[PDB]
């Protein structure tokens, strides 16, 4: 096992959705190297490759996910923490 | 053209098996790619295999087939398909006892034709009869029925969301088939493991799918059988990584523990029974046997973590599920433990959610077993020579040891578990590399541990001080950062401050450990700012002289932030005389390099960090500013080719005058000048950046407003040039993104300036245009510009002006309010993520604020003009959006919109 700063946070996830589920549709976008699911419909998913997780928050946010007793749900996909810098060199800019 | 001559391939073939060289290698492979990716790599791979001269070229000509099945299924008509199925079958027929790995490239092969041809249904149940009473066909049979479970989860083949779950189903169906097929080929006596790696391997495959039935399974010969060769010491390593990943699948199989108890049931006793053979393989040394026990322990812990933390102790909570772990844990090599590290996590994490602390008091004494686990498996070798190294692959360990500490802290207690550490550091006349590692566990948590407990915190560090210097370099460097993590305490007894400061000074005057030094310096001036005037002579000092210590440059900055950050406490007076002493030390060596390998960056940086947080309360820090301009001017010029540099050089700039502010406008038109004369030559969209922030403080004094509007249009100029080249603005999203940042501080510090422009209408005509940008940081400065120019046809109308703003808006409304409209809709919908959808909804929020009878009209022709959807759908889309009343409302009205396209 490993971790990773790779992170996002998923959200709106039905309450019979386990984190298999959940590493089953991440994984669209690459490796997951830890997931985990909680309570409230949320979870975290962290990628071994931070374009993967890129990946995840582009394409998969907004989609449809359906938990292994078939229940659908619309989710929300996007990054823990302060978002990567787009393509290109790195520039200091201040933001919020 | 026509396809290639078989000498031709069997030369290519022969160069990137056997040819050590790498050039050549090289060029074989891309001809061979040129040949996979051709028309003729069909014909080519199926003559090689019915040729099968040796085992290479029967491996390329598979895995070919393989790569045109996965990747080029699409130009093949409808007829071929029954054709290429059959090909495929006798060619893993004739090749079975060739080699393995063409077994399995022609297996990958077959599966990946199977998930593409419907027409191909039951494919299954038509592999098993054809197959299963042949035994010399079963070894390639199993083979392809392992293989076809991984390959519905490929990337490779990357089958559609709708299409993958028909498949999933339509599998399950046909899984006691392969269940049943499973259950004979065990159904022997004396069976090898051979066979038997091949039945679980196939096993856990269809687990992992999960397809498979757990109230069957839980009574099945088969899970005996896995913990049966899982117990006996007698298993090859082989047998044992099959037996143990199967095992790891059919945990990872149950989802929820409580649908699936009956197989849960037979796990948990199942995997209880395999601590002895632990005990074996841990008597030999046998790592890769040991390895295997603590990834199914691991796994069990993983799979039963609900039940663990709901219900602990009783039944499914078994605690000795941790126990488990805990044995694991202490195995001298590291490589076992950190196998569990991601169940601690999660189970820390869990228990911290749902906050019951009731049930809390049960998990802390084995928490505390683990963390002890942890702390020796920390400890360096007696014969380390250095600092304890965090690049490499140990030191890598200790951070993730570290950080696991960090976050299961809160079930100890750190104050007790800091106190305790602490306490075992005089018991026992301790070799260096165990009080290191307790030193190190220290560090961890000493942020963390509450100042309430005043004196066992305060008599720790005291400790720490008054260690001699002759003690082991690693020993140093740890107390070290433990006294920098150590800084509040710090900060409650001032006394300590001069002990602290003097032990750290005697660290930063050694060169291995003055970077760890120079860092606790920094907390130290950054937590005890309030009281540390009287140290400022020795912190000048230090930087009168930085370089000579051989700090990293990290260490560096970070010092002089530290000695800035107490500057701003001084008396206003001695700043203003203090802080031209602190930038002198870098403008005479920036000076140094004018007449000079000539590198500014360094000085560059330790200036700006200076300015950026040398920041008193009344202003001193300008009359610095004019000694620093000249050098920085020089500097500029000389690296003007260089982004890198000038970037280095701007940010600097920067925050010298957001240091300032207002003041210090001797270097507006003297910086001005020097930027869009560079800019013009060398466009680093910086200078726009730069520009922003003159117009973001000079921007309301009406005196600059005229020499800032000239800054711009001499700046858009070029500005314009290149985003109007091929893929402009996809290839200079940077200049876009500062473009805008200097529009948007026009548009909220003189708006009316910008408006009666004439460089405001390419300016509006680009952010149409770059909505459509898939450039997350460009977007942003775009979508924020729109709402910001359109806010200001309603915003403040307090003030006088506001009619006028509220006119020119209105002619740009009338202008382009129905394009931006379009366009807006349009990015939504098929240009960008959905992260773009709230930036958007506030522009389109704007827009109602200004004329929402005018926009109900603009939206609807938007709607009208599309390129599946319901004329409903449109209907109540720009219901749900007119309609809306907060601007949440419009970004939710998009999100569930989007989802339509």
């Amino acid at each position: 096992s490993r971790r990773s700063e790779n992170r996002v946070v998923v959200s709106g996830l039905p309450p019979s959705g386990s984190w298999q589920d959940l590493k089953d549709h991440m994984r669209e976008a690459g490796d997951v190297c830890y997931a985990d699911v909680y309570r409230d419909g949320t979870g975290v998913v962290e990628f071994v490759r931070k374009e993967d997780m890129t990946y995840a928050v582009r394409k998969l946010d907004n989609t449809k996910f359906r938990s292994h007793e078939g229940e659908t749900a619309y989710i929300r996909v996007k990054v823990d923490g302060p978002r990567s810098p787009s393509y290109g060199r790195s520039r200091s800019r201040s933001r919020s | 053209g026509a396809k290639p001559t078989l000498q031709l391939v069997y030369q290519a073939v022969q160069a990137l098996y056997h040819d050590p060289d790498p050039s050549g290698k090289e060029r074989a492979s891309f001809w061979l790619g040129e040949l996979q990716r051709s028309v003729h790599a069909w014909e080519i791979s199926d003559q090689l295999l019915q040729i099968r001269q040796d085992v290479e070229s029967c491996y390329f000509a598979a895995q070919t087939m393989k790569m045109k099945i996965q990747t080029s299924f699409y130009e093949l008509p409808t007829d071929s398909h029954a054709s290429l199925r059959d090909s495929l079958l006798t060619h893993i027929q004739n090749l079975k006892d060739l080699s393995p790995v063409i077994v399995t490239q022609l297996a990958l092969a077959i599966a990946d034709l199977a998930l593409q041809m419907p027409s191909w249904k039951g494919c299954v149940q038509t592999l098993v009869e054809k197959y299963s009473n042949d035994v010399t066909s079963l070894p390639f049979l199993l083979e392809i029925l392992t293989v076809l479970p991984e390959e519905v989860h490929s990337r490779s083949l990357r089958i559609g969301a709708n299409r993958r779950t028909e498949i999933i189903e339509d599998l399950a169906f046909y899984s006691s088939t392969v269940v049943s097929l499973l259950m004979t080929c065990v159904e022997k006596a004396g069976t090898d493991e051979k066979m038997l790696m091949k039945v679980f391997r196939c096993l856990g495959s269809w687990f992992n799918l999960g397809v498979l039935d757990s109230n069957f399974m839980a009574n099945n010969k088969l899970l005996a059988l896995l913990f049966e060769v899982l117990q006996q010491d007698k298993t090859s390593s082989n047998l044992h990584e099959a037996a143990s990943d199967c095992v790891c699948s059919a945990l990872y199989a149950i989802e929820n523990v409580e649908t699936n108890l009956p197989l849960a049931m037979q796990l948990f006793q199942g995997v209880l029974t395999l601590e002895t053979a632990y005990h074996m393989a841990v008597a030999r040394e046998d790592l890769d046997k040991v390895l295997n026990y603590c990834r199914i322990f691991t796994e069990l812990c993983e799979t039963f973590l609900e039940k663990i933390v709901c219900t602990p102790g009783q039944g499914l909570g078994d605690l000795r599920t941790l126990e488990l772990l805990l044995i694991c844990a202490g195995h001298p090599q590291y490589e076992v433990v950190e196998i569990s590290f991601n169940f601690w996590y999660r189970l820390g994490e869990h228990l911290y959610k749902t906050n019951d602390e009731v049930i809390h008091g049960i998990f802390k004494a084995y928490i505390q077993r683990l963390l002890h686990a942890l702390a020796r498996h920390c400890q360096l070798e007696p014969d380390h020579e250095g600092v304890p190294e965090e690049t490499d692959d140990f030191g890598e360990f200790r951070m993730r040891v570290s950080d696991l500490v960090k976050d299961l802290i809160f079930l100890i207690g750190s104050m007790e578990c800091f106190a305790q550490l602490y306490s075992t550091l005089k018991e026992g006349n301790p070799p260096w590399e165990v009080t290191e590692a307790v030193l190190f566990i220290m560090a961890a948590i000493a942020k963390s541990v509450d100042p309430e407990n005043n004196p066992t915190l305060v008599e720790v560090l005291e400790g720490v001080v008054r260690l001699p210097e002759t003690v082991h370099t690693a020993v140093r460097y740890t107390s070290i950062e433990l006294v920098g993590e150590m800084s509040e305490v710090v900060d409650r007894n001032p006394q300590f401050l001069d002990p602290v400061l003097g032990y750290l000074m005697k660290g930063l005057c050694e060169k291995p450990l003055a970077s760890a030094a120079a860092k606790a310096i920094h907390n130290i001036c950054s937590v005890c700012r309030d009281h540390m005037a009287q140290h400022f002579n020795g912190l000048l000092e230090i930087a009168r002289s930085l370089d000579s210590f051989l700090l990293s440059p990290e260490a560096a900055v970070g010092l002089l932030k530290g000695t800035a950050l107490v500057l701003a406490r001084l008396p206003l007076d001695k700043i203003t005389e203090c802080l031209s002493e602190l930038c002198s030390v870098q403008v005479m060596a920036l000076k140094k390099l004018l007449s000079q390998s000539s590198d500014p960056t360094v000085f560059l940086d330790r200036l700006a960090v200076i300015f950026r947080h040398t920041n008193p309360i009344v202003h001193p820090c300008q009359k610095v500013i004019q000694e620093i301009w000249p050098v920085l001017s020089e500097t500029l010029n000389k690296h003007r080719a260089d982004n890198r540099i000038v970037e280095r050089c701007c940010r600097c700039l920067r925050f010298a005058v957001r240091c300032v502010g207002k003041g210090s406008a001797a270097l507006l038109q003297p910086l001005v000048t020097q930027m869009v004369n560079v800019y013009h030559v060398h466009q680093h969209s910086c200078f726009l950046y730069l520009g922003s922030i003159l117009v973001d403080e000079y921007g309301m004094e009406e005196g600059c407003r005229q020499g800032l509007l000239d800054m711009l249009q001499a700046l858009c100029i070029p500005t314009f040039q290149l985003l109007e080249q091929q893929n402009g603005l996809q290839n200079h999203p940077d200049t876009v993104d500062d473009l805008f940042r200097l529009a948007t501080r026009f548009i909220q510090r003189s708006p009316v300036t910008l408006l009666r422009s004439q460089v405001v209408i390419p300016i509006l005509q680009w952010a149409i245009a770059s909505t459509t940008l898939d450039h997350r940081d460009a977007n942003c400065s775009v979508m924020r510009f729109l709402r910001d120019l359109i806010h200001t046809g309603v915003a403040n109308d307090h003030e006088e002006d506001f009619e006028l703003r509220k006119e020119l808006i209105g002619q740009v409304m009338n202008q382009l309010g129905q394009q931006l409209v379009s366009q807006l809709l349009h990015t939504c919908c098929f240009c960008l993520p959905p992260y773009t959808l709230p930036d958007v909804a506030e522009v389109l929020w704007e827009i109602m604020q200004v004329d929402r009878p005018t926009f109900c009209r603009w939206l609807e022709n938007s709607l009208k003009g599309l390129p599946t959807v319901t004329h409903k759908q449109l209907t109540d889309f720009h219901k749900q959006v007119t309609s809306a009343e907060e601007c949440k409302q419009v970004c939710w009205a998009l999100r569930d919109f989007t989802r339509l396209f």
